[PDB]
């Protein structure tokens, strides 16, 4: 059984590498019933709701139009959870389209796939920009 | 063999492991001519 | 079965009210082999390690010396997760001993007790300030 | 059916669950612990 | 037509239940061109002009930072008023962020919205404490 | 020299001033502030320990303001907040202290709902009057 | 007789010449009782 | 023949008195080919265009929702113009719905109606809030 | 007939370019019986008497002693008026002798010349600073 | 018909109106006086 | 199909005509996700922050306050970029607010609109006052 | 250790550095920066008093580079500004000074358009190169 | 006799405390033929005139409708004047009815009572806001 | 002679006068109305 | 030498008399390196940090506008402490600007000045309210 | 790795935590916090109606705290504010609620004066302890 | 008394030597009544506010942050003036922070300091970048 | 022997002038076995490893490729040290490629050359940005 | 003896040293490389 801390660190490295190297394959990280929210607003001004399902996750990611996003990961904290899952808490800065970096707080929940050993998928993805709620 | 999603072992690394190069030069070839000069 | 959002909101209300009123009773939220990460810097200016078990969580909470610790819950996200758990991300301001309000993020993973329905316990608690990361 | 704003009947009542307990606390134990003192 | 007393009691119970539980959706009680004045918040803290509209009311309520806002309603007086509306004067104790009981007086003017029968919205919402004015 | 009609806050402040000055001077004339279907309650207690109910008519109101000696009453208004409401009317929230026949200064909470008379412009009458002492509630 | 629009002479002034009064009191009646007192 | 300064001062006072008292009668000031713009923004950050004709002027005035507007006329400058017309330059403060006063710049162009002596109508009305363009 | 907006924007460009370059030639814009009100304070302080005719307008313009008058045209409105004339309201910033930019309003009434088509002269010019009014 | 942005053919040229004159200046006099020096 | 040189000359003429005549209409040249960079003062005058989108481009152009922005185009070089777009490099003298000629170099990348044939939009707009960097 | 493929500004800066270092050291090797249908002008001037035309193609782009006698070229870049463009391209704007064969510092204006090679990721080739001396234009 | 500064400070304390508590008793500070101006705006917009005598002063004070008049005395200057009187200049902030604090200046001239020793009456009271003049 | 800071003995006592009256108020009357009610 | 109880009572009397009478002279009670921490009041509002030195103490006292501060001392406890100093704990009711009686607790640490016998100065001054804490 | 001496605020907070935990658990051992010349009052009330007096030594403090019969005390500290004072000492201001013998929560007001012991560095003892319930003072 | 031309040439050499080498000691050239105007920067650099006194002049020089200022003095004109002072008008090229040669014109008024013979101080220092006004 | 402050000032001027003008010639300042630490985050935020020798220093400088670096030297301290060398601490702002100015500190240790008098070489150069460590 | 401000005779000249060289540059190489180029 791998260390949850190293599992979370490796997952964060791979996820934020793929977020800019090829954002259109970010949906491959998620499973059949996975929650995803990436810190957006709307007309009412309230934070955007999450989406569920790989397809809706892919649609939302494509709508988010990530172009060469640079992320500075300032803190990663990974710990054990239900069904040998891993909960990851990420503090960092993300800048999209080479604009100003924005502080962000993120929570990942990765569950084992079940068949392939040492394999995980993103069950939950919660991303929020600090400047949108504070 | 720690993998995430359906990505195979080292697929993301392989895809994202490519240095910035210009023209047909191999990486680190251009600065070699400069290093030839003192 | 109650809404994940309802469960998260009610838990956040109860937790951050009990933290202000009776910090010594905060250990009853957690169960066996539950993770508690709330902390600041280590002896070498590093984020602290996790604390496991109800007794040790109580010991750590008492160390934090929470004096009239209020709260300013700017945002709460609650999503259903594996094993019917609820993952809550709480972002806001926390002031302890009436000092300046410091921005904070906190990830809760609430597992469902198998005995009684509509019963949860904090399987994971990961608190982290901002001034200490950026 | 007296309802207010855009809330449907019983929406506010549905917004709360009295059977929801966390940890070893019996229902209403936290409320009793804090509101009383 | 429902008795003015009955609609006042209904509204007071629902409004403070929502205030204690989910302050982030208090704006749904109000409509367009509805006025909401709540205490004071300024550089000096005493003058806070009223806000109008659901979106501005939601902004103001988000500023009020209601967290576990407990309320003990000592008295409610509901009377019939123009356009078959009701006027409610409520007196009680309010505690936000787990402070002590502060005596408060609120005046609501609720108006029917026309289409749906027995449906009201908060046209006017005036809040005051006894610490601000003797 | 614009002839701007007064703001709701100015209307409420002026009405509170006139109402309480009249109450101090001529309580019997106070009934002229109310209309046919006006509601009025002024800090009463029944033989139950509960707050008293309200009368709904200038006549019942006159009987109420008459029953209430209201003789030589000193009032100190600490807060007035007025806003616009349904049908051009004005809702006023009044916080103050009152004393009738020179007892102690009792804190009171009041809510006024004034409505335009209609036939005459810039004229209002007290449609609703809710008054409660803090002693009989808290 | 300077007028604007189709408004008649002094129409706007009359439409706007009405003091603030409460109840059935004529303007300046309420303060008269106070002025009776010293 | 009356003084253009007197005509401008009387028109300004009458126009703002009527705007405060009965804003739904403001269209009576204007004529067949009158132009009316009252300083709005529309979906691009660019000032709103003017409207022409008495009916369109009335519709725009009603849409503008003038509720108990208070004005402080700080400067009026009236001068003669073609066909004995009057051009009026107005500097002032206007507050709608008893909110904060906003500095405004206005230009009126009044023309003789032709048959009735000393009778004018608003051929042009340009109104702009300073805070919307500066 | 050229668009009133085009006429106004072209006239504003020409006028505020000639003001900076050759203010001695500004009098050629006006004709006989033309009002010029550009001014500041006097013994009374608030009003400035208008000057009529090309000679008086040139005398007054030379009196203002324009020196590298820089202009920042924030907004310009141009509408048709009597006798196919154009009424222009110009709002912006003016800086004389490289001093601090001051907010200004200027009302132009351009009357068409009856002899030559596409020809206008400034029948009315009313300039007014803001800092001197508020 | 080469067009740019959302402008139609001749829309930008329609904003020039070089035959417009103000005051007693002949066409081009103002720019001639200013741009030259 | 049209000569890149012909497209470049057409665009340079139209763009620098519209810059002098109607600066507020420059945003129509650009489209969504297009980049405009033109000096500007974040605080010191050197920080040049790129803006994207028609609305942000409009705001940046308005902040520059181009007034009688004259330009003498000394040289234009037009070539064919990818996806059948064009690249224009223009060298010339620019004078804003009737100041002296300043040497400037601008680089436009124009992309075909796609639907209408022979239609282009400014995808990239990099402006530089040569004197600023030399 | 997020890989984080370089931003357009970093790509442009690195390309300018490599291009001008190669031009100083081995100008004959500079032709490898361009593709089959690359456009290239470098401060030309025909016998008419006008700037020279363009060259489209790698082989004769090399001939044009050879024709200019590039020997011991000293260049000082004073400004580089790069941005993203069509087909994940990079448009670079360069302000600088150049001297070939040790004449004076001639101030120059340059525009680069680089496009992905496609076969290999993170690889670019100079699709467009526009170079003009200011004296020959102003 | 006491120090002029002592007299001024004591009078300022008593006056601005009685103004908050019992404004109806404020008339007892003044005697006959005592000047009291407290205004700034009237029907014509000119500064308010003066009311002389205890009765008129009481009538005016009552009109001002003082309601919980809070004060913040930034500075008090007290100097001896002719006939052993005291001249006090009071600069500070004044809020009526818990509204925004407005800057104010007030000149008091206190005349000694001939009969009783250590007794003064307000011979002159001159109040002026700042926002109503500047 | 217990003193505090740079205060001479009796300076604070001399800082105020208890027989200073304004208007027709008797000594201490203003305090009496404005102390508590 | 003097009883600590006598010293504490004498202090309390003088300090609160001067607070009621001449708040501008409170800084004379303290010396250099002395500390004055009052109740939470600042731009943020809660974290009112301590200030040191006579001049900073005077600034803080002036900021905390003291106008007719009525104080009812319910209890005073004076005890001997290091350097033959005294410690005074005072409980009572404070009313500033004529608000209501607010429960307050103050802690003074007074040290002998050394030069003059029976002379003390406020070395430490900690003020706290009941409402802002309980 | 710096060995910084704790700030007065940290010292006061830690002392309050230790003091009240010991009072809850082992009140007999509470006397070890005080020194020879230590003053101590804890919410006293003599048979007159006035607050009690102070003991001035370790053994009298011991006897007194046994006299108060602290058994299973629950304390909720709402405020602690510590500052430096004479001789490197710390003055602590404590606001809270206390209950002895499972009684109601009583608001208490407390001032501590801790002084360095002198022999061992970073060691303090309670020189002064003033504690009063607000029920007996208000 | 020496030749004013010699005094001017000596001062110009010393001043533009000390400006190049040690800008932080430029304030020693001025007295207490000296005036120093140089450039200007409020929002875009147009308002040139003169500063007076050695300390304010040093603040201004330090704000300008002269770093390796190279000066080519094309011309110097020195003349005698009141009270046997000197007036120097210098024309040249200035480059600060290694920018290009910018044409500049400076006017110094030097006054004898009285006590020490043949000693002067810069009473007036007016600097102007020619390009910024032309 | 020159003053250490004089040596430090002259060296700072020459070094930063050469850095702006000809950064490729910066290697001539250093000798053999000289330390060069200028840099930022290498791979994981670690401090940049020092490069020793003229060849490595030149390679590292060319790697940083300062295209046009403008420096605002806020302060320079120069003190004597071992072997008559000079230690300089330079604090200021640095902006590469006309980007935003960033605060920086730089420690130079200049060692004298035993061959030629008044000759120094940069034995140590330690550059550090502020935003990268704070 | 003509001086300005508060500087002595030749104080400014003493503030500048022409013999101060850094690295391999001759006394004036940096200035020659910077100006007139």
């Amino acid at each position: 059984k791998p260390s949850p801390l190293l599992v979370g660190r490796e997952f964060v490295r791979q996820y934020y590498t793929l977020l800019n190297q090829a954002p259109d394959m970010l949906h491959r990280f998620y499973g059949k019933n996975s929650s995803y929210v990436h810190g957006g607003l709307d007309s009412n001004g309230k934070p955007a709701d999450a989406v569920y399902g790989q397809k809706e996750i892919h649609r939302k990611v494509m709508s988010q139009n990530f172009t060469n996003c640079h992320t500075k990961i300032r803190h990663v904290d990974a710990h054990a959870t239900l069904n040998d899952g891993v909960v990851v808490q990420v503090m960092g800065l993300l800048s999209n389209n080479n604009q100003a970096l924005r502080r962000f707080m993120q929570t990942f929940v990765l569950a084992p796939e079940g068949s392939v050993a040492n394999k995980f998928y993103v069950h939950n993805d919660i991303f929020r920009y600090q400047d949108e709620v504070f | 063999p720690i993998t995430f999603g359906d990505f195979n072992d080292g697929e993301i690394e392989s895809l994202s492991s490519e240095l910035l190069t210009f023209g047909d030069f191999l990486p680190g070839e251009v600065d070699d001519l400069t290093d030839s000069d003192w």
